[PDB]
RNA sequence: GGGUGACGGGGAAUCAGGGUUCGAUUCCGGAGAGGGAGCCUGAGAAACGGCUACCACAUCCAAGGAAGGCAGCAGGCGCGCAAAUUACCCACUCCCGACCCGGGGAGGUAGUGACGAAAAAUAACAAUACAGGACUCUUUCGAGGCCCUGUAAUUGGAAUGAGUCCACUUUAAAUCCUUUAACGAGGAUCCAUUGGAGGGCAAGUCUGGUGCCAGCAGCCGCGGUAAUUCCAGCUCCAAUAGCGU
């Protein structure tokens, strides 16, 4: 007997037929588009995407006004929202049905540091987000898969202890006037 | 019947070659980068019956 | 035709009962038989002491000796003819020396040119056979 | 100077004889505050010296300009050494402990079972 | 009646709808303390970190006698394909006691730990030399560049953690993360791997060796002197801190 969780779980599934061809070419332009680490990026989303739409779905063979699904699709919806996938005025759940991939990947960090101009192409973005240049609101968000909130886009900018966003500059650019004022002055 | 003499016959008489030198290869999401950009972007030519990523004449 | 009706559950249930033991498949995992004849005791993997190195010569259509070893296992007692994979690889396996068995692939059944090989050798002497093919480690001495 | 300070969850402990609130530290640009500097401004911010302040249990927040972490006030060092743990007196040095070292302890009082009344003995042992 | 690779359940794994399999294993219930039996105390035991026998193992004996039970926690032997430190602490959670104060291998804390799960670096940008193509221009050749992609020169400085490490915090005392000073990148470096490249099935009719041999090959097969299948080098492909059996 402990404390302790145990609580977990696996974030993707793998694909059924892994050499499709047309699959593998599709998610590579998936990983171009935005850039990604590796596969198992775009299959997260891909799971992510497939549980809404299997929640959707089930609240469609209920009854409409039946308390159950008027509450939870009402909250899925809200939910989508929230992160800017979704529109207000869409919002009636038959929606969810017709929605894909891409959108997802779209309200990312890496995409809306890359989108507000800021970075300087998508690869550039991705490493901004992990060197802790950018900050979401007031915290200096490391991680690029950080879906960012629709409220919470307008927010993005660099870190205020920072080189870009304003502080003390990097080690090289010190190293570089260190040379300067006693090596070569 | 039949010996077991020959045993490494193929693996012992073959030339020994080194194996090169060239580049710390790039790895992670800049590998992936470099294999979305030579499918999609860099060549993308008039086509002269099918393609071949490792083609030899 | 099918039972079918209301109150038959017991019949319908019964009768599949009976008809899934010609289901090889399951009729295999439910008697014990193949548990008994398994060299490796219903295990994926058996230690055991190589007594001596054995030619076996392949099927007809494909003219090779095999190169297996001749194993005797240590829980069970019983022997075995391993396979000893890859190029040149049983010069490794010297006499009395305490390798690990896998099966091959197949669950019983041999594979490909080998007949009566359900086994093959995994490490000698604990240090993996794929591991000195590539020049990595090497015996103890 | 330029740490600024904060206290969040305010209550007034009547029947542990104590204020008791969430200290919540800015700090942006230093390395999290040490508890002597935390605990003498929170003296000056509430006029009841640093001695009768215990703070304890900071975890800074990523990125750090923010450090988070519960602290209270005592009325008197008379009452915050009675509901008070000894570890977090012992903290600055006004109740310190023993150095038996729990093991020799236990090996101590299995020998003693060993032997009946001899007070002596029993003092002995080891 | 026999069997069970049978403790029951909550639950777990697969899954369209049905099912199939698993559930020693942290909660609940049971049963047991080498094996069988008998009982004292007690509200409660047929107790086993209580006793009495027998059996089976074993330990001192001055040989008359005496003591023993890790399916507690560490650890050993052994068995095996198959599994962690004789670590620190009563600070939290609870328990027990006559008790605000004592005790707790219950419990917590580190150590080992690729069982598995989440996140997630191994480079980014720039002008160059260039190499190309939607636009504008030009009969074509050539050019103007909002657009851009590959290879180089590391050419250029900029950004950075891995790491080394004062200090704080953490904490029972520590560690770890977090915070944070100071050092800390030209890849010859801070080097990504495991499996493939005839079909199934993503990817070489390339080059060298062997010649039904050695070997590969889950299956179909390849090997008998132009091997797309063997051993090698080159390139390429898949997944990627993982991937094979
Ligand atoms: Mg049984
Ligand atoms: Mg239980
Ligand atoms: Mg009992
Ligand atoms: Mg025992
Ligand atoms: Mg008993
Ligand atoms: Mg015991
Ligand atoms: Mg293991
Ligand atoms: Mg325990
Ligand atoms: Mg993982
Ligand atoms: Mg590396
Ligand atoms: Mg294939």
């Amino acid at each position: 007997p402990v404390a302790r969780s145990w609580v977990c779980r696996k974030t993707y599934v793998t694909p059924r037929r892994p050499f499709e061809k047309s699959r593998l070419d599709q998610e590579l332009k998936l990983i171009g588009e935005y850039g990604l680490r590796n596969k198992r990026e775009v299959w997260r989303v891909k799971f992510t995407l497939a549980k809404i739409r299997k929640a959707a779905r089930e609240l469609l063979t209920l009854d409409e006004k039946d308390p159950r699904r008027l509450f939870e699709g009402n909250a899925l919806l809200r939910r989508l929202v929230r992160i800017g996938v979704l529109d207000e005025g869409k919002m009636k759940l038959d929606y969810i049905l017709g929605l894909k991939i891409e959108d997802f990947l779209e309200r990312r960090l890496q995409t809306q540091v890359f989108k507000l101009g800021l970075a300087k192409s998508i690869h550039h973005a991705r490493v901004l987000i992990r060197q802790r240049h950018i900050r979401v609101r007031k915290q200096v968000v490391n991680i690029p898969s950080f879906i960012v909130r629709l409220d919470s886009q307008k927010h993005i900018d660099f870190s205020l202890r920072s080189p870009y966003g304003g502080g003390r500059p990097g080690r090289v650019k010190r190293k570089n006037a260190k040379k300067g004022q006693g090596g070569a002055g | 019947h039949g010996s077991l003499a020959r045993v490494g016959k193929v693996r012992g008489q073959t030339l020994k070659v080194a194996k090169q030198e060239k580049k710390k290869k790039r790895t992670g999401r800049a590998k992936r980068r470099m294999q979305y950009n030579r499918r999609f972007v860099n060549v993308v030519p008039t086509f002269g019956k099918k393609k071949g990523p490792n083609a030899n004449s | 035709g099918k039972c079918r009706g209301l109150r038959t559950a017991r019949k319908l249930r019964s009768h599949r009962r009976d008809q899934k033991w010609h289901d090889k498949q399951y009729k295999k995992a439910h008697l014990g038989t193949a548990l008994k004849a398994n060299p490796f005791g219903g295990a994926s993997h058996a230690k055991g002491i190589v007594l001596e190195k054995v030619g076996v010569e392949a099927k007809q259509p494909n003219s090779a000796i095999r190169k297996c070893v001749r194993v005797q296992l240590i829980k069970n007692g019983k022997k075995i003819t391993a396979f000893v994979p890859n190029d040149g690889c049983l010069n490794f396996i010297e006499e009395n020396d305490e390798v690990l068995v896998a099966g091959f692939g197949r669950k019983g059944h041999a594979v490909g040119d080998i007949p009566g090989v359900r086994f093959k050798v995994v490490k000698v002497a604990n240090v993996s056979l794929l591991a000195l093919y590539k020049g990595k480690k090497e015996r103890p001495r | 100077d330029t740490v600024t300070i904060r206290t969040r969850k305010f209550m007034t402990n009547r029947l542990l004889q104590r204020k008791q609130m969430v200290i919540d530290v800015l700090h942006p640009g230093k390395a999290t505050v040490p508890k002597t500097e935390i605990r003498e401004k929170l003296a000056k911010m509430y006029k009841t010296t640093p001695d009768v302040i215990f703070v304890f249990g900071f975890r800074t927040h990523f990125g750090g300009g923010k450090t988070t972490g519960f602290g209270m006030i005592y009325d008197s060092l008379d009452y915050a050494k009675k509901n008070e743990p000894k570890h977090r007196l012992a903290r600055h040095g006004l109740y310190e402990k023993k150095k038996t070292s729990r093991k020799q302890r236990k090996e101590r009082k299995n020998r003693m079972k060993k032997v009946r009344g001899t007070a002596k003995a029993n003092v002995g042992a080891g």
